[PDB]
DNA sequence: GTATGGCACTGGCCGTCGTTT
DNA sequence: AAACGACGGCCAGTGCCATAT
């Protein structure tokens, strides 16, 4: 068994006599028959290749008959506690609330009779929590309210109890809130509503090594019970196309109208004078109590919906493998160290100075300017012909000697003089006028000279003014900007003529010129507007993304920063000129919009108490160093589809040499004796439909044409999907993965044909439908036998379509079902895309959650001093201790096959593929990259990572390496 | 060519000196030229004080230091270097049989070792001095020393001397802090350099090692022929100060914390000649509507412009026109304000030409005294940024000048 | 003398107890000066410039380079360069050597260099070019200040950095303006003087050129020369150009003249040391100017939380700085001895004010000063201490 | 495959009205 | 009593987020 039918190198022996059964079963040979056929008739089946080195592993021992029971015991075991706590949770009477809070120091327990005892901590198997927070003060815990199965529990801070002008603004755990207990059971459960932001306020989440302690979040159980896509939530706000009948069963995640849904009967009340959102500490003082019953009735909430949560949850996901993988993705981790801090200061400064440049620049064109008003020489400027260059008039109203001594008699005289001059003060109006002589539009941008904020030149003038597009003389494809009524920014097309001032008429048409010989419209965009009646040029509007009708009021907004090529878009000047002003604003577009985020992110700097001992020891510790972490507010389930979701960390964003302050991943170090393992898993979606596909045609790996495509495809030869992709239709590699992802998820041909009108303007429409049909006929084909078949992913489509339209959706692996708001009797044959793109993603999510399984079975077993880092997109890491990093590895890989095993195993499949058995390399580092190699050069860290923090370059082993350094044992003995 | 002009107006407005055929690219870059003008020795003087004010002024422990241009005593035989003598001596030797048949071949020794050498950098007299200066921090180990001095050098009868005037910072840190303390350097070093350029990203730098594997970095400035230096910054560690100070380790010792360590030295070292040249080059011009507006101007910054206003006047009485000019200069110049006093001229041209001559020595405003002047005390402005005129009144001038520098100073 | 080592203590001088004489000082052989004398010898430098050159139209700077290529007169009393790359080809050929090696030294003077002897033949290098700047206009100058190399008598280099003017002038009125600058001078070395009449005068004769004068300070051993006028006239720049006298015409009354040539060089290095020994004559202080203090104003901490004097001390430090007052950061040093030593070493270190801050700057905001001239001690508010300061200093130039 | 609402931010137009003279 | 400069109010477009505080 190395070979299948197919002549595709199989798992070696050893390894599948002992992960599978050894008996097994084979296809039939008129499947194979029919596969071959397939292949031959799509022009694949002679292109044999030259096959991997084998590999030999005594895997550790399995549990149960197959892999299915193995991965069921393991999830089980993980998840048997927190099941007992969430039960012993179910099944509470909670007691009435206390007649009267108490205005202590800390913890604080209320029994019967409203009697209240002070606590070091709840010290409760399981507790529903709620903290608020005072953004008037920072980020500090004010106060919280938990409830126990027995009894309530309220917390507050030293901020609110003592007064004091002078509170430190870096936090330290010292002031966070307490929970876990020190060292009934060790497991304790937690619950909230978007659980993450409770954490965040944890004392003890902040060690390094992790702990026992797991949250369930009451939003993200909503969103996979009854959810909402954007598109349904933006309809159930409007509400609160042809089958409605789906509002009764979903809402939006706010607590309010989850308790609604599930719970129902009387509203909750909120504070309509938002004390904590906008309120003051003296105010937290004078209304504790009403704060307080606020916060009560809203934990109250949210053990009822969570109530009635939990076996709808439990029912519609019944494997134990999601659970767990809930339990694991909810306490991410990531390591800083003081060096963060300077990231933050430094891009801040690189930003102000562009800034302070790129406004510089502006100002000396301004200056530039004004001397076109000789001769009337603004009047044939294309750009600036229309301003308001009027001039006005001033205003009224009402043989050598030498010197001798005493000279001094000769300057008080010409003093005198001065002085005498001075007093002329009765003629001057005391209404000054302002500027006279200078243009009016030159005037608009000067300050009043005598106000106390007065700048010298037209400081006034900034982007988003109509003014700078002008100043910059901005073309598209060669042809200059303007402004008007019927749209805002649009281009000039000089080809007019029949009287379509005489400026346009002969001086823009040289500009074409320059462009022209330096490579009834005849040229084709959005569309002419006659109302607008330049002479002898047409007026186009700048394609807004939203499609026309719309008015695009900046060419510098986000959807243009491709912009156009080197030789088009730019004007001839060098310094202080429209090119370099384009680049600075380039390259501080990520950083205008996500310095909020990232500057406002929560760190906590643990002490040196607080360090574990290989780090206060460790040869490359610093004494006068900071060592702290984020714990990010990623939500397990942010979307129906389950993925997990967070604006800042959850981002496809990497560093880059163009943009400032791309470094942020880079930031996020290991502490001393502690490195970064990961992987990025190998195509995971384009994988697991390829496995789809074959399951479902044949039961053999690469029966259909996509899945041997996914296999025998490299990229260093442009024969995987995305290089083929663009080779055929001729677009840049990173627009073939986006079409190619879109058309996966189910998009149908009329958004291929607005993303490639999109990539490139210059395409027509009438063309852009002839390529998406063609495209599209080559992957997908035709629908039925008259008016899918004869298509690379037939077969695939076929089966999402399939599962999509069952009564029931679930996923093909852990077989959880889709959210209420989808089913086919509550939507009726609607939102099918939506379904199409579910499947897949929440296929991917079951991956994700058999990954972090795996590994924490491997990590447990074999004590390895790790723990889990991150998950983003479709790569992970771990944060694991110095002297096992190999191992670690070992363990990855073995993980990503017996994962991609598991998912042969559910689909009828007893073969998986030697090439995509193992991880094609593991990263070994001490920070976040994209790539062990790269020295991330950006703006605000110009000298590179080694230089100015001293990371060295990690290493990228392969299974053989790994194989090599650890022997391929797991055990400490070796 | 822009190369020929810009040199070409550089030399009429006396920026530079020296006649036409003299004057060349390549004597310029290797400091062999006849020198500067007295408005490029202007230039010269804002641009030190600049870079004085940005090093040494706003620091703690950073302080000024004087090197002799010449090492006397002996040294290693065999660098070739010029040597120093006087010429009262230069027939007394060979009189009267002083080994006069062959060892005479065997008196270049003797040259080599007994005469001193003019210093080739600022390096080595900061280092001698370092000991001496360790008393002013009490010993607290991080301190700068720094000095503008003129350094000469051999360029290539058959080999000359080119003198070149450089700014130089030796600054001691503890070895741990060392690379962290270039960085910030490289960093604000830099940006010095782009503080007053108007284009900052022709101002470049690069990283570098030594074959003994020190690191360093290399500053250079984009001439329209090629990037040139003009400013490097080297990790030395201790081995020169070693070898200064052979002996007893401990007397270099200072105070990092509580730490008595040696320190490492950092030398940052730039050319002003060359920092001024560039910025002349950056101030110049080097597409459609350029085609009319040609103006020729050299917009250096306000900071560095060596003359900041022009005053002349209109005809008319000349006795109070004379006496008026002579107050506002004196008010002027009592404030700190440069006035070029063009009132004393006596001209054959129109206003256009005067105006022209004023851009080209980049006078930041001209200031005109007409006859209607005496009436009310308005007098005309110019501004070189804008080309427009205004009427502006003579008892609030001197503030509104300050104000404007003061400006330029932060913004 | 006392004056010579509390100098060496407070980094005025630089060298050793030997290697600091009476006479390495005055010959200009010295090791060199410590950082205060170096910020005393620029404050010196400012003041000549702002006096003789920016307050007149027709004084320009000038560039003079340290030495002189080419030729040479051969058998004077100057410094010369050997040749540099002649020390690599003779070492693998010998040219017969012998007597005729003695030819060897005119080859020396075959391309020698030569180094700046004084500031004169630099200045008048570039006079004809300079005449341009002023339209011919017949009375202009040019000033600059550099360091010039002597022998001393084996030879010895002395460096001293002085400060020349160049006066070109209609021979008509050549003593007129000579006895003018003279007053200048004299007046301008008086105005930072506590004692102006130590500063005396004295009319000199030359065969050739005209009469000059000569500048002394009486040091505690007697007068020493500081600066030196002399009317060269026209033999200097008629030997500089020879050949059709015509290029060197300037225009005066109409007419067209051959300038006549004054100089004035004042050795800086001598001013300083005089100023040093002026200012110092029971406690021991150096009551230095105002305007050539090196350092004006000292802070200090007093008993009290660290972490909020050290604050205060940085904010008034970074204020005072942002105005171009220098300053001692005496707040960074632990409270180590007694403060009357703190107060004898800021008199020796000539600072014209100490400041004082304490927890009690904290509770009123109220801050100790202390007065170099005086003794006396006083209280005042922060936000006023700046102003107070560019006042003092303003007093001490107007008066 | 359709997309609603609200909040923060900046720029441009406006008709009304005190101030100057 | 006539012209003007200044200004709270209104409209439009952009960016961020459907949640906690
Ligand atoms: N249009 C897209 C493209 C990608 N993704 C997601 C799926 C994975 O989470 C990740 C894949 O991105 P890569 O850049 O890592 O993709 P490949 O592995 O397909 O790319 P390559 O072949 O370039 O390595 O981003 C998405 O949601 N929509
Ligand atoms: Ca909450
Ligand atoms: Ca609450
Ligand atoms: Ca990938």
């Amino acid at each position: 068994l190395r070979h299948n039918p197919l002549d595709i190198q199989m798992l070696s022996r050893g390894l599948h006599e002992q992960i599978f059964g050894q008996g097994g079963e084979m296809p039939g040979e008129a499947a194979v028959r029919r596969s071959v056929e397939h292949l031959q008739k799509h022009g694949l089946w002679g292109q044999p290749a030259v096959p991997l080195p084998d590999v030999e592993l005594r895997l550790p021992p399995l549990y149960g008959d197959n892999l299915d029971q193995h991965f069921r015991l393991l999830a089980q075991k993980q998840s048997l506690p927190y099941l007992e706590a969430a039960n012993l949770l179910l099944q509470a009477q909670l007691p009435p609330k206390p007649p009267a809070w108490a205005w202590a120091e800390g913890w604080t327990r209320y029994g019967p009779e409203g009697e209240a005892v002070p606590v070091a901590i709840p010290e409760e198997r399981a507790l529903v929590f709620d903290v608020e927070v005072c953004l008037a003060e920072g980020t500090c815990p004010t106060l919280a309210v938990a409830i126990s199965p027995s009894a309530w529990y309220s917390w507050c801070s030293q901020r609110l109890v003592e007064e004091r002008y002078s509170w430190t603004s870096q936090l330290s755990p010292a002031d966070l809130i307490p929970l876990e207990v020190p060292t009934d059971w060790q497991e304790q459960l937690v619950v909230g509503h978007n659980v993450s932001f409770d954490r965040a306020h944890i004392r003890e989440q902040y060690l390094i090594q992790g702990s026992r302690m797991r949250f369930l979040d009451t939003m993200s159980m909503h969103m996979a019970i009854s959810g909402l896509s954007s598109f349904q939530r933006s309809l159930w706000i409007a509400a609160k196309i042809s089958s409605w009948d789906w509002l009764d069963i979903s809402s939006v995640n706010s607590l309010a109208e989850v308790h609604r849904l599930y719970v129902g009967g009387p509203p909750l009340e909120k504070e309509p004078r938002e004390l904590f959102v906008k309120g003051t500490m003296k105010d937290i003082r004078e209304n504790f109590q009403d704060l307080m019953q606020y916060c009560a009735q809203d934990v109250w909430a949210t053990h009822e919906v969570f109530q009635q949560q939990l076996p709808l949850f439990l029912e519609r996901c019944p494997h134990p493998v999601t659970l767990a993988g809930m339990l694991e993705m909810g306490v991410s981790y990531l390591p800083v160290n003081q060096n963060w801090e300077r990231y933050l200061a430094e891009a801040q400064g690189t930003y102000e100075e562009l800034q302070r440049e790129m406004k510089k620049s502006l100002m000396d064109l301004a200056n530039d300017a004004c001397q076109l008003l000789s001769g009337e020489r603004y009047k044939e400027d294309p750009w600036l012909w229309d301003l308001e260059w009027d001039l006005q008039e001033f205003k009224q109203k009402k043989l050598g000697p030498c010197s001798e001594e005493e000279e001094f008699q000769q300057d008080v005289m010409a003093r005198a003089c001065l002085q005498k001059l001075k007093g002329t003060t009765e003629l001057l109006p005391k209404r000054p006028q302002h500027l006279p002589g200078h243009p009016g539009w030159y005037r608009k941008l000067c300050p009043r000279l005598d106000d106390p904020a007065w700048t010298p030149g037209p400081s006034l003038l900034s982007l988003q003014m109509r003014v700078t597009p002008k100043l910059m003389a901005l073309t598209w494809d060669g042809f200059p900007l303007h402004y008007s009524e019927r749209h805002g920014w649009g281009y000039l097309v000089p080809g007019r003529r029949d009287n379509l001032v005489v400026c346009p008429y002969r001086a823009i048409e040289s500009l074409y010129r320059k462009h022209c010989l330096e490579q009834p419209s005849y040229h084709h965009g959005n569309g002419p507007y006659n109302d607008v009646d330049i002479p002898g040029c047409w007026f186009f509007k700048l394609p807004h993304k939203d499609g026309n009708s719309c008015n695009v009021g900046s060419p510098f907004a986000k959807d243009f920063l491709p912009k156009m090529e080197d030789g088009t878009l730019q004007a001839g000047p060098g310094g202080a000129s429209g090119p370099r002003a384009l680049e600075i604003n380039k390259m501080i577009s990520f950083w205008r919009n996500a310095h909020k985020r990232i500057s406002s992110q929560m760190v906590v700097w643990l002490p040196r108490s607080a360090l574990p001992r290989a780090v206060i020891r460790h040869p490359d510790y610093d004494e006068e160093g900071l060592y702290g972490a984020i714990l990010p507010q990623v939500v397990t389930a942010g979307t129906i589809t389950r993925r997990a979701v967070e604006p800042t960390w959850l981002t496809a964003s990497n560093a880059r040499p163009d943009r400032v302050g791309s470094e942020l991943k880079a930031m996020v170090q290991a502490p001393p004796g502690y490195t970064l393992v990961g992987a990025d898993v190998d195509s995971q979606e384009l994988w697991i439909a390829a496995v789809l596909g074959d399951a479902h045609f044949a039961g053999m790996h690469g029966c259909t044409a996509f899945g041997w495509m996914t296999l025998q495809g490299r990229k260093s030869r442009g024969t995987d999907l995305h290089s083929k992709t663009a080779t055929t239709v001729g677009i840049s590699r990173e627009h073939a993965k986006i079409f190619n992802y879109g058309r996966i998820y189910g998009a149908g041909q009329p958004f291929a044909e607005r993303l490639l009108m999109q990539f490139n303007h210059r395409l027509t429409q009438q063309e852009a439908a002839e390529k998406a049909q063609q495209m599209y006929a080559a992957t997908k084909g035709l629908r039925w036998y008259r008016l899918w078949k004869g298509g690379t992913e037939s077969e695939m489509f076929n089966k999402l379509e399939s599962i999509a339209t069952s009564d029931i959706p679930r996923t093909p692996v852990l077989g959880c079902c889709i959210s209420r708001a989808l089913e086919p009797s509550a939507v009726q044959e609607e939102f099918m895309t939506s379904r199409v793109n579910w499947v897949v993603q929440s296929s991917a999510v079951d991956y994700l959650h058999l990954m972090l399984v795996a590994m924490k079975w491997l990590f447990e077993e074999f004590a390895i001093d790790g723990r889990f880092c991150i998950s983003i997109h479709d790569e992970v890491r771990y944060l694991v201790r110095e002297e096992d990093r190999y191992r670690a590895a070992l363990a990855l890989q073995i993980t990503n096959l017996l994962t991609r095993c598991m998912f042969a195993y559910k689909l009828g499949l007893n073969d998986l593929p030697q090439s995509v058995a193992f991880f094609s390399a593991v990263d070994i580092d001490r920070c976040l990259r994209k790539e062990v190699t790269m020295d991330c050069k950006t703006p605000s860290n110009p000298t590179g990572m080694e230089r100015r923090y001293g990371i060295p370059q990690g290493e990228a082993l392969d299974i053989y390496q790994i194989i090599e350094l650890t022997k391929g044992s797991l055990e400490k003995r070796s | 060519e822009g190369s020929e002009a810009l040199l070409e107006i550089c030399q009429r407005r006396h920026f530079l000196s020296g006649s036409k055929q003299q004057l060349s690219r390549d004597s310029l870059l290797s400091g062999c030229h006849p020198g500067f003008g007295p408005l490029g020795v202007e230039l010269r003087k804002n641009l030190a004080a600049e870079w004085w004010t940005s090093v040494v002024v706003f620091r703690e422990q950073v302080f000024p230091v004087d090197a002799l241009h010449h090492k006397p005593g002996p040294l290693l035989p065999g660098d070739s270097a010029f040597r120093l003598v006087s010429a009262e001596t230069l027939r007394e030797i060979l009189q009267d049989k002083e080994l006069s048949k062959e060892q005479l071949v065997a008196f270049l020794e003797n040259v080599l070792k007994t005469s001193g050498k003019l210093r080739e950098n600022l390096l080595h007299g900061a280092l001698e001095h370092y000991v001496n200066c360790l008393d002013l921090v009490n010993k607290r180990l991080p301190y700068g020393l720094a000095q503008i001095g003129v350094c000469f050098h051999p360029v290539f009868g058959v080999k000359s001397i080119g003198e070149k005037t450089e700014a130089s910072l030796v600054w001691f840190t503890p070895p741990r802090t060392s690379n962290q303390w270039l960085d910030f350097w490289l960093r604000h070093r830099l940006q010095w350099w782009r503080k007053f350029a108007m284009s900052p990203s022709n101002f470049s730098s690069s990283d570098c090692q030594d074959e003994e594997g020190r690191k360093g970095n290399k500053l250079y400035y984009n001439f329209p022929w090629g990037k040139e230096l003009i400013e490097t910054l080297w990790n030395l560690g201790d081995h020169e100060l070693l070898h200064m100070y052979p002996g007893n380790v401990s007397k270099l010792h200072g105070r990092d914390g509580r730490k008595n360590v040696v320190p490492c030295v950092l030398s940052v070292n730039g050319d002003l000649d060359r920092g001024m040249l560039a910025y002349l080059y950056d101030s110049f011009q080097l597409f459609t509507r350029k085609k009319n507006l040609h103006r020729k101007v050299l917009k250096l910054h306000p900071c560095l412009a060596p003359i900041k206003v022009a005053l002349d006047v209109g005809r008319g009485p000349t006795l109070e026109l004379r006496q008026v000019c002579q107050g506002l200069f004196n008010e002027l110049l009592e404030n700190g304000i440069s006035v070029w006093p063009g009132y004393l001229e006596t001209m054959q041209s129109s206003l256009e030409q005067l105006y022209s001559k004023y851009d080209e020595m980049s006078i930041l405003f001209t200031v005109l005294v007409t006859e209607t002047t005496l009436e009310n005390g308005l007098i005309h402005l110019r501004s070189r940024d804008t080309t427009m005129k205004e009427m502006m009144h003579i008892s609030k001038l001197k503030d509104f000048l300050i104000k404007y520098i003061s400006s330029a100073k932060n913004v």
